[PDB]
RNA sequence: UAUGCCAGCUGGUGGAUUGCUCGGCUCAGGCGCUGAUGAAGGACGUGCCAAGCUGCGAUAAGCCAUGGGGAGCC
RNA sequence: GUGGAAGUCUGUUAGAGUUGGUGUCCUACAAUACCCUCUCGUGAUCUAUGUGUAGGGGUGAAAGGCCCAUCGAGUCCGGCA
RNA sequence: GUCGGGUGAGAACCCCGACGGCCUAAUGGAUAAGGGUUCCUCAGCACUGCUGAUCAGCUGAGGGUUAGCCGGUCCUAAGUC
RNA sequence: AGGGAAACGUGAUUCAACCUGGGGCCCAUGAAAAGACGAGCAUAGUGUCCGUACCGAGAACCGACACAGGUGUCCAUGGCGGCGAAAGCCAAGGCCUGUCGGGAGCAACCAACGUUAGGGAAUUCGGCAAGUUAGUCCCGUACCUUCGGAAGAAGGGAUGCC
RNA sequence: UGUCCCAACGUUGGGCCCGGUGAACUGUACAUUCCAGUGCGGAGUCUGGAGACACCCAGGGGGAAGCGAAGACCCUAUGGA
């Protein structure tokens, strides 16, 4: 478990009316990488969902501090706002 | 010669009408009037018919909802057939 | 629309006919309703 | 579990739009077992099923604006969209004026201040559009 | 407005119906005449030799 | 030697071919009117379970009499 | 000043229509569609339902227009191989 | 649309909550014609569904439309027999 | 009586519905019949027959389709806005089914569209396309005219908030 | 005033790659062609040369006198209306 800062600028590669969706993807990919786990095994607490969609589908925050824990027999992570 | 009462219409909705409103339901001849249905019923089970409501069904038959007087008990009447 | 009593009888018959060929007929004839109709895809008379 | 049927019964039992009924996330199993309207009312009393509140538009911002305008503000050339006669119906305004002038003249007469003949002469002048308003009429009566 | 598809949407009038006499859906409920058996037009049954090949 | 060409083998697909015939086609002989005593035709019913066909008509795949027939039938 | 006329004006009110884009589509969403622009919108107005007029005949503020995707003579079957 | 969760052999699209959105003469409410059981319930996924499907206007089986006072029914219109 | 967890109001303005009057127009004159009233009251009995579900549409209708088409009525008084049944935003209510998704700063090319220095129609058959102007108030307004009009001619100025 | 000088950068949906679904047009045969010539005088196929290792992806459409319609124009028929 640790606190990480996820940059979401790569969401700008996606059409602007759908930045929120892409952000949620970048978050899952960032965590899976940095906590060495499969993306399928990363759980995003709704808090993170609300953070990214705060200003609607077309306005994601540039970064987001997220608190994630890693564990269990198969290796998985759980994340949430901070 | 066609008879008036064809057969009892037994379904959940019918049972409720019988248990909660002292009403009996029958499939009757589509040429029978509310009055002819009232008579036939009184003469077949010996009871007092108070009201009769009818409906020409999408099954091609006429359905009758016959309410009996408080003096009679539908549940018991129907229980002997 | 408004259906007369006779129209109603006819619609009723069409509905009834629109059923499966009983399972037991299958066995007895050792192996399909050709008059199967759909309310949307088909059109009844009148 | 599929609770769309229950959603419909709850909307009717709670007398609210279906989009406003809330089903407790932790009781899908119990709600799914609800078959009758009675089963639904039961779960309502338990609070497992509730009606979300409907909103009403705030009128606070409108009220402040209404006050400014009632005081005569926020109605300069730049805030008008309709034609003058559209902002104030002219025939309607004439009806207001002429009636006020005739009521005035009628009070002065019965009061004694004006003789039927003086009243007549003024009444016909008013009807001919001689006075801009009541005050204009009074100022005239005072010779 | 085209005579085709767009003009087909205006068609919700009932004309030909099940005929009391012959059973065909040809009893024109406005004219009260069956275009198939002649009911409403003639006591005799509607019939014509052109309904078949001349020598048959 | 990949992509692939030609012919064949095993297995498909397809339903030709051959064989079969509860259906047709044509000829011949016999026979030949029905209906207000409501025909012909149609509709809707009618079965333990019954959608189609056939039969039948609220006495609804049937009721009665006489003769035939026969240990099976529905 | 009053009054409130008008085959009167503006108007994507409803509703009716369609100048241009020779745009989009052109094995279409559609055998006549889509978008923007455009015109009419108290009257020779628009609109629903009922009803009448039938094929060398109707109906036509006339374009040989329209009479069920078909009209300088409908459609069906027959004449007919 | 997205994040969690429910059910299930199986879930991007079946259901719950949250967050995010769309529709305001309509994408909401009541209905005429027309359709004809498409309505409700249970059980299903070979068929039908622009992908999938545990879903459904699909498949199997049951159930559902109750009137002196709402229509019809009565009157007559153009007009028809 | 009912309904509501509860309170279970009172006044006002603007007033759809509905009621009742006044005016004007016609080389146009705006149905008929059944029925009702006229013609009281009590009590009692009778009131049969047919329709009744559901859709009513970017999937229940017609268009071969779960078709971007076509298809009548009433909801025309929900809030801000403004002249407004206009735009835009928001309730009540409905929906995420104008039903395939996943991925590449996601190239060429195409459909729709935004911004372009200086020149400003040189482009083109042709300003086609796009743009310019724009609401409201004040000043002011030519030729011509059938004296109605032309006319919002043109041109000029103003416009927020407190 | 990007119509033009003279084009540029950007936005949304496609296009491209992946999962699933999954048609049609068209097809005498052969077919890697190019330059000339020849031929019913407008040839991928004949003749002479030249060039040419096979397969695949994307592209804009030069050619197949490309695909789509037994030429509408013109003439002819002891044709039609
Ligand atoms: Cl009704
Ligand atoms: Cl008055
Ligand atoms: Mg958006
Ligand atoms: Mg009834
Ligand atoms: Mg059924
Ligand atoms: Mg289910
Ligand atoms: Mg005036
Ligand atoms: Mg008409
Ligand atoms: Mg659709
Ligand atoms: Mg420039
Ligand atoms: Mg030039
Ligand atoms: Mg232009
Ligand atoms: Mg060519
Ligand atoms: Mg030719
Ligand atoms: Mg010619
Ligand atoms: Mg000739
Ligand atoms: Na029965
Ligand atoms: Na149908
Ligand atoms: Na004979
Ligand atoms: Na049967
Ligand atoms: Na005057
Ligand atoms: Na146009
Ligand atoms: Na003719
Ligand atoms: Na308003
Ligand atoms: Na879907
Ligand atoms: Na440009
Ligand atoms: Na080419
Ligand atoms: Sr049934
Ligand atoms: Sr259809
Ligand atoms: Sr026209
Ligand atoms: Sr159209
Ligand atoms: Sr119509
Ligand atoms: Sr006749
Ligand atoms: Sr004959
Ligand atoms: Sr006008
Ligand atoms: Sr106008
Ligand atoms: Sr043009
Ligand atoms: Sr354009
Ligand atoms: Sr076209
Ligand atoms: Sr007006
Ligand atoms: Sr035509
Ligand atoms: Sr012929
Ligand atoms: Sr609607
Ligand atoms: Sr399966
Ligand atoms: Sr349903
Ligand atoms: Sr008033
Ligand atoms: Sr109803
Ligand atoms: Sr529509
Ligand atoms: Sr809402
Ligand atoms: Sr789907
Ligand atoms: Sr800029
Ligand atoms: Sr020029
Ligand atoms: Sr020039
Ligand atoms: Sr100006
Ligand atoms: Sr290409």
């Amino acid at each position: 478990e640790r606190v990480v800062t996820i940059p979401l600028r790569d969401a700008r590669a996606e059409p602007n009316h759908k930045r929120a969706d892409k952000a949620m993807i970048l978050i899952r990919e960032h965590l899976a990488k940095h906590f060495s786990v499969d993306e399928d095994a990363v759980r995003l607490d709704p808090s993170i969902n609300e953070a990214a969609w705060a200003r609607g589908r077309a306005n994601t925050p540039s970064k987001i501090r997220v608190r994630a824990a890693r564990f269990e027999e198969e290796g998985e992570a759980i994340v949430e706002a901070e | 010669s066609w008879d008036v009462i064809k057969h009892p219409h037994v379904t959940e909705k019918a049972m409720n009408d019988m248990d909660f409103q002292n009403k009996l339901q029958f499939a009757v001849d589509d040429r029978a009037s509310k009055g002819e249905v009232a008579d036939a019923v009184e003469e077949q089970y010996d009871v007092t018919v108070e009201q009769v409501n009818t409906q020409n069904t999408m099954d091609g038959e006429k359905k009758a909802v016959v309410r009996l007087s408080e003096d009679d008990d539908a549940q018991e009447v129907a229980s002997r057939i | 629309g408004k259906k007369s009593k006779a129209t109603k009888k006819r619609l009723a018959k069409l509905d009834n006919q629109n059923s499966r060929v009983p399972a037991w007929v299958m066995l007895k004839t050792d192996r399909r309703n050709h008059k199967r109709r759909h309310w949307r895809r088909n059109d009844t008379d009148e | 579990t599929d609770l769309s049927a229950q959603k419909r019964l709850a909307a009717d039992v709670l007398d609210v739009g279906k989009n406003r009924v809330w089903f407790n996330p932790e009781r899908q199993g119990d709600i799914a077992d609800a078959i009758t309207r009675e089963d639904v009312r039961e779960l309502v009393d338990e609070g497992a099923i509730q009606a979300k509140d409907k909103k009403g538009n705030s009128r606070g911002r409108a009220r402040e604006r209404q006050k400014k305008r009632a005081y005569g503000h926020q109605k300069g050339a730049g805030s008008r969209k309709g034609k003058a006669g559209a902002r104030q119906n002219s025939k309607e305004d004439w009806e207001s004026r002429i009636r006020a002038q005739r009521t005035k003249l009628r009070e002065l007469r019965d009061e004694g201040t004006l003789s039927s003949s003086q009243y007549r002469d003024l009444y016909d002048k008013a009807g001919g559009g001689e006075f801009d308003s009541v005050a204009d009429l009074e100022r005239y009566i005072d010779a | 407005t085209g005579a085709g598809t767009p003009s087909q949407g205006k068609k919700n009038t009932t004309t030909h119906t099940k005929c009391r006499r012959c059973g065909e859906k040809s009893y024109h409920t406005k004219k009260k005449v069956c275009s198939s058996c002649g009911f409403g037009k003639s006591a005799k049954r509607r019939d014509y030799e052109w309904q078949s090949k001349a020598g048959e």
